[PDB]
């Protein structure tokens, strides 16, 4: 159940690295960085706690209005 | 006369909200922007935000107000 | 060129010491003689296990 | 698995009951249903007559209130039977935290959940005839 | 308090410290007495020739052995230049880069080792070490006889 | 966890803190300590080996 | 990010010093010393379009020199234990 | 450094050595020299913390009042291996721990290291004090039992405290209220658990 | 032996109070036990460092200037930070407080003036990342 | 800020847009002097200078100019972490 | 031979029977010597007054209750412990209390004499839906009914609660220091502020003989 | 009511001596007890050697020749030794020492202020290749004080030459009491102090109470006052 992860930053992390960059590469799948796992190697902040209130606002005033 | 972080976490019931409503009040007292209601009692700017959540003199609606004012 | 330091390492709060059965032990503090346990005659104790 | 939802609004849970293996109990209902919300309303044993009118959480004052009625299958909202899409509702999650009230919105219940499992790992390692102990009925 | 008072577990621990003399295309690094940027309290318990002497109580942060090593291009800036010239501090074409003690580590030096090489000058340090060395090999060799 | 949860948690630490100053004191004026009579072995263990 | 503190803010305390130390002494060590931005001169160059002499430069450089000095020194930079 | 136990510290402030929290506190210094006048430059602040004047401890214990340090040990396997404490400037070289919050840690004083962590943003002291304070975590994220539990140290003079005898000095006679028992047992002429009755105003 | 000695039989005697300089109601066993000394002292353990010298690709804190060495903040200590509604605490020590050009630059003058604005700066660990993905052929780039 | 990192592939023609020069001397640094030498795996005329506000052959050092173009050597003077990028 | 002599910087007073005192600068070992030498005079032996003799009519024994009140007998005894009586007069007299009205009995009704005098007069002794013979005496420490019918404990010291706790203080001199912090709680005959210095005043007497 | 007067002093060994102060009231016999055992032994005054200077050796770890025991062991020995002090808080002494002798305590120079109880007390043992010679230099103090604590009379220059040592000294060793009883004929709860001191004999028993005396009533005036 831990190989059914949409993102490739937090598949690459246990999985085999060529084998989920090979497969990110010809999809041309656009991911975002929902999630916990993915903010801690990129480095933004994390949604659980009071980092929810962060993500709220980021995803409120992207073409929403 | 002493620290309270355990009433005010009971008001909001989310310990989330908390702690940022007491981040946009820290830094109006670490500025020099505002001046705080409770009085000094040789504290620092962090812990004596969360005096006046408990007290209930400030709330989410007076930091909004004392950011347009000047 | 070398040189060769001598230095003396008094014992000191946080120091490790232990027997010869297996007991380890972190020293605390250093209390005064007044506060060590006294017997009749009056033998202020060391070490209190 | 962080919680991003206060309340679904459906009612589908599992029905919770003591463990009656062997001669006695090991686990009362007193603790398999301590800080979980009831999902339907929990009747009295007698002919018709209801006890929880809304199906609210139960609090440490509500599980000696069990005792004195005889009541043994109530079914309260788990995770594993939630309607949520991409997280876990905070209704239906207990209220075993460090804290004494509910959860809140936003605490990631995923992650305390994992640790809790793996932390005790490191503790790790003919009937012929029966009989009855207690004096009861069949 | 009688534990440490009457000096029971109070141990003696000897700690070495080597310095090296690395051979450059810049220049050649050598022992010498005078050090850039110090003053006499930092040349109070060195000798003449750089070498602490036998018995000197150091403290954390002290120079023991004067390694200097000489470097070119150093472009220095014009804030450091003009604080150059008011103190009257000479520009020093030679970086210091002499042997000093960790922080923390206080003691008292038993014992000085030097070590030359073939077709190298000695100083005067090393004339100290190999006659008190001649002179126990024959003070002791003409008693036991 | 009775107290914690019909008092509150202010009080709760204060508590905490002064169970744990009685304990140690209390501790210090009973010297007990364990030697080799506090290992009563029983009379009729050699019985039941013989 | 100690050692790149100490050189940010000495550079904005010596510019700031030499605006607030005199007038006529300013344009003086800022002409010998590019320290605002300007080209450094030798005492010849500077001296042909200012002073119209090679020693009456030099003369308020030294005057100019002592001044700063005490203020380095009542002000806690302690040079004489700096530079030792 | 070394852990040590301390039983005069709090349930919420723990102990720190004076060396430790120079070199943590160090950028927190430097604010506070040049707010208060005594330090002109940030060149001049560096030379008086290195020389350990008479004047740098008065500064330097006004930022470690409110400032709540983490501490963790080397193996976490739960959420309770990271708590916040109030740091005391104590003398030694070694970190003087509460003797009930052990429990949690599950480390034992035998050469054990705990390693230390200061934030710095004034976001992340306000919650490491509401989330990570160790007056917060008082119980499990596991069960409803508390991890805050008395030791076998401190459960061994309360059992002796509590505790019935047949004969005792001092058994049979009655007292006013819970004044009059303390009173009588500290003068040397009531046992420390004797048969008595008393009335009490619970 | 203890007979011979002049000493209790049962080995344990009673005892007075140094500070109250009362008597223990209870036995206690005293005498004389060999103890040693390991050489795990605290001067070679404690150990605190704020600043230091960094690395050259990764930017990290490390030791050779003589002053101390940091701590490795593992995974452990990562799913510990995100078991609390801890966000900006663990997003300053990935990204703040280590793997930074110019957002530790920029915070050290912060406590200075004192003020934190903490800055967000960009983690250095995942800039090496992409020119390193980039020179193999496959492309990256932030959609925003 | 940034957000919804991507994966594709590298178009050829989106190679040239990322790079500033061709590399086609094997040389890195010189044997005397350590320097870098046109056209190499360390050179600064594709990559970027080696030191702060300074160009290779030392005509232009000043700290006025942010951004400029040597006449000597085809090298833009910018700090030290324009090499990473 | 230079000390650190304490200064009282305040007396931190929370009720009129309870206060607390603290001692900032002291010395190593004199934090604990000077706290545990003033707790044993003002708890064991301290000069004061209050009952040592109570006989009532029909005192057949302790578990013998008594008719017409609605109180137990054992609680008549246990509220007379805590009344405060002070005489001067006389080393040694003896009170009576007739009250023949139903309602309550206070201790306001007890007919005193010019030396006798009664500190708190709002204190209940029994309810009544009776006529004793109470004898007070002036005793020095704290003596129970075991020592030397009709028979009770007695507690002729003023303070009930006495106790400190001795904790580190930050000293910019010295880097180990103690100080001392007392409390006592009294039932309002004398001043827990007075009360100290009449502690001090019996110790210093008993070494000042002895003294150059 | 009852003030100790005339107390006395029953001195039984030049080091071990017994004083029973007075009968003193009931309940102030074990407090007075208790509080003048931990003050003969916080702070007394006393003297020891602080430095020495030997003019022959450069630091205390390396040995010197014709001695048997080693300069650590020599710089061990100085310790245990009891040097009263009576009008000079500081005084300069030497020794020296050529032959196959042992010398001892009594081997320093005579003064007329400076007397040394203990004589048979061991320093180092001698040849005939080898002589020592030495300056020591004692100080009146208070309490226990390291090395590293009392960093004075100094200046950069007598590292190689002089040697510091641990100041250790405590003219008291052991302290007990007991409670006794005593008839007056006036009441009947009497009880009197036997204290049992053992003092190295840098003191008198007799003055080691009044110097107590004086200590405990500075310390409780600052309640009068
Ligand atoms: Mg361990
Ligand atoms: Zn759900
Ligand atoms: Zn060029």
């Amino acid at each position: 159940a831990s190989l059914s992860t949409e993102s490739f930053i937090s598949a690459a992390s246990f999985q085999e690295t060529t084998r989920v960059l090979t497969e990110a590469a010809v999809t041309g799948k656009r991911d975002f960085l929902r999630g916990l796992k993915e903010n801690v190697v990129v480095g933004r902040l994390i949604p659980a706690g009071t980092g929810l209130a962060y993500h709220s606002e980021r995803k409120r005033q992207r073409d929403l209005g | 006369a002493r620290v309270t972080v355990e009433d005010c976490l009971d008001n909001v019931d989310n310990r989330f909200e908390l702690v940022m409503l007491a981040t946009k009040r820290a830094r109006q007292l670490a500025t020099g922007g505002k001046e705080p209601k409770v009085a000094w009692e040789n504290d620092k700017p962090t812990v004596v935000a969360l005096r006046e959540i408990a007290s209930g003199l400030v709330d989410e609606n007076v930091v909004q107000q004392e950011d347009i004012v000047e | 060129v070398k040189v060769y330091l001598a230095i003396k390492r008094r014992i000191q709060p946080g120091d490790k010491m232990a027997g010869r059965h297996g007991n380890k032990g972190v020293v605390s503090v250093i209390m005064p003689v007044e506060d060590m346990p006294h017997d009749a005659n009056g033998t202020p104790v060391d070490i209190v296990l | 698995l962080v919680v991003t939802e206060i309340d679904c609004g459906t009612e589908h849970g599992l029905l919770m009951s003591p463990h009656i293996e062997g001669g006695d109990v090991v686990e009362p209902l007193g603790e398999r249903v301590l800080g979980r919300v009831i999902a339907r309303d929990v009747f009295k044993p007698g002919s018709d007559e209801v006890i929880v009118p809304a199906g609210t959480l139960i609090d440490e004052k509500w599980v000696d209130f069990l005792e004195v009625m005889s009541v043994d299958e109530v079914v309260v909202r788990s995770p594993i039977t939630c309607e949520t899409r991409h997280g876990i509702c905070a209704m239906c999650y207990g209220r075993d935290l460090a804290r004494g009230h509910r959860v809140n919105i936003g605490e990631a219940v995923g992650v305390i959940a994992a640790q809790s499992i793996g932390e005790p790992g490191t503790q790790l390692t003919a009937a012929d005839n029966v009989q009855v102990k207690n004096g009861g009925t069949i | 308090e009688r534990v440490v008072q009457e000096d029971r577990f109070t141990t003696i621990h000897i700690q070495e410290l080597t310095c090296v003399a690395r051979d450059t295309k810049l220049g050649p690094e050598e022992i010498t007495a005078d050090i850039p940027n110090v003053g006499e309290a930092a040349l109070n318990k060195l000798d003449e020739a750089g070498i602490v002497y036998v018995g000197a109580e150091v403290q954390a942060g002290d120079i023991l052995v004067g390694k200097v090593t000489p470097k070119g291009e150093t472009q220095l800036t014009p804030e450091e230049k003009l604080l150059r010239a008011i103190f009257g501090e000479k520009a020093s074409d030679v970086k210091d880069t002499s042997l000093r003690v960790p922080t923390g580590t206080k003691g008292t030096v038993i014992d000085v080792q030097v070590f030359t090489r073939d077709g190298v000058e000695r100083d005067s340090r090393a004339l100290s070490i190999e006659k008190m060395q001649l002179d126990q090999i024959r003070k002791d060799l003409n008693e036991e006889f | 966890n009775h107290c914690y949860r019909v008092v509150g948690l202010k009080d709760t630490v204060i508590f905490a803190d002064q169970l744990m100053y009685t304990g140690f004191a209390y501790s210090t004026i009973s010297g007990v300590s364990i030697g080799v009579n506090d290992f009563v072995i029983p009379d009729e263990k050699a019985r039941i080996i013989n | 990010p100690c050692e790149l503190l100490q050189d940010d803010d000495l550079s904005e305390s010596i510019d700031q010093w030499l605006t607030e130390l005199t007038d006529k002494q300013r344009e003086v060590v800022i002409r010998r010393f590019g320290l605002r931005g300007h080209e450094s001169s030798t005492l010849e160059e500077v001296g042909q379009e200012i002073g119209l002499t090679r020693e009456r430069v030099r003369q308020i450089q030294v005057e100019a020199l002592k001044r700063l000095r005490e203020i380095l020194e009542k002000n806690g930079l302690s040079s004489d234990a700096l530079f030792q | 450094s070394v852990i040590t136990v301390g039983p005069t510290l709090r349930l919420h402030q723990c102990g720190l050595p004076k060396k430790m929290a120079l070199e943590l506190f160090k950028p927190f210094i430097f604010g506070k020299l040049e707010g208060r006048g005594m330090a002109t430059t940030i060149k001049a602040a560096k030379k008086m913390v290195e020389r350990e004047l008479p004047e740098v401890w008065d500064v330097l214990a006004e930022v470690i009042r409110e400032h709540p340090v983490l501490l963790n040990r080397a193996p976490t396997l739960h959420r309770l291996g990271i708590q916040a404490f109030e740091p005391v400037l104590i003398e030694g070289k070694a970190i003087q721990l509460h003797p009930l919050v052990c429990a949690a840690y599950n480390a034992d004083f035998d050469g054990d290291q705990m390693a230390v962590h200061v934030p710095l943003t004034l976001e992340a002291q306000l919650e490491a004090r509401a989330l990570m304070m160790s007056t917060n975590n008082i119980l499990s994220p596991a069960n409803g039992e508390p991890i805050i539990v008395p030791s076998q140290d401190v459960v061994m003079g309360l059992y002796y405290m509590t505790r019935e005898a047949i004969n005792a000095k001092g058994e049979g006679m009655a007292f006013a209220d819970l004044q009059e028992v303390d009173r009588a047992y500290r003068s040397g002429q009531a046992s420390l658990h004797a048969r008595v009755k008393v009335r009490i105003n619970e | 032996m203890l007979k011979l000695a002049d000493l209790p039989e049962s080995g344990q005697m009673r005892l007075f109070d140094g500070r109250t300089g009362n008597q223990f109601e209870r036995p206690t066993t005293v005498g004389y036990m060999y103890m040693l000394k390991l050489n795990h002292l605290v001067d070679d353990k404690m150990h605190a460092r704020s600043t230091g010298s960094y690395s050259l690709v990764t930017q990290q804190p490390l030791g050779g200037k003589a002053q101390f060495g940091g701590q490795r903040f593992g995974e452990m200590e990562v799913w510990a930070l995100e078991a609390y509604g801890a966000a900006y605490t663990l997003q300053e020590m990935l990204t703040v407080k280590s793997d930074d050009v110019n957002g530790r630059t920029k915070m050290y003058k912060n406590i200075v003036d004192g003020d934190h604005r903490m800055e967000a700066g960009m983690p250095e660990s995942f800039n090496v990342l992409i020119k390193e993905i980039r020179s193999l052929g496959i492309d990256i780039e932030l959609e925003t | 800020e940034f957000d919804a990192i991507r994966i594709g592939l590298a178009s050829p023609e989106m190679i040239r847009s990322w790079s500033f020069g061709e590399v086609k001397k094997p040389e890195t640094i010189n044997y005397r002097t350590f320097k870098p030498e046109r056209d190499g795996l360390f050179c600064a005329k594709i990559f970027g200078p080696v030191k702060d506000y300074e160009c290779l052959c030392g005509k232009y050092k000043r700290l006025k100019h942010r951004g400029v173009i040597c006449e000597k050597c085809g090298v833009e003077v910018a700090l030290a972490k324009v090499r990473r990028e | 031979n230079e000390f650190l002599t304490p200064r009282h910087i305040d007396v931190q007073v929370v009720s009129q029977t309870r206060a607390k005192i603290t001692l900032e600068p002291l010395e190593r070992g004199f934090g604990h010597t000077l706290g545990n030498a003033l707790r044993r005079i003002l708890l064991s032996s301290m000069p004061g007054c209050a009952v040592v003799e109570a006989e009532i009519d029909g005192v057949l024994h302790e578990y013998s209750a008594i008719e017409g009140v609605q109180e137990d007998v054992i609680e008549i005894l246990l509220n007379l412990k805590g009344l405060a009586i002070k005489l001067h007069g006389r080393d040694e007299v003896t009170l009576t209390l007739a009250k023949k009205g139903s309602g309550v009995v206070t201790a306001a009704d007890i007919q005193l004499d010019h030396d006798v005098e009664i500190i708190n007069g709002d204190h209940v002794i029994a309810n009544l839906a009776l006529n004793m013979k109470l004898k007070v005496a002036r005793g020095r420490g704290y003596e129970p009914a075991d020592a030397r019918r009709l028979q009770l404990d007695a507690s002729f010291s003023p303070v009930r609660r006495v106790s400190y706790v001795v904790e580190n203080a930050r000293v910019e001199q010295r880097t180990n220091l103690d100080k001392l912090v007392l409390d006592l709680e009294t039932n309002g005959t004398l001043d827990p502020e007075e009360a100290i210095r009449r502690a001090a005043t019996i110790l210093q007497q008993q070494l000042a003989a002895f003294v150059d």
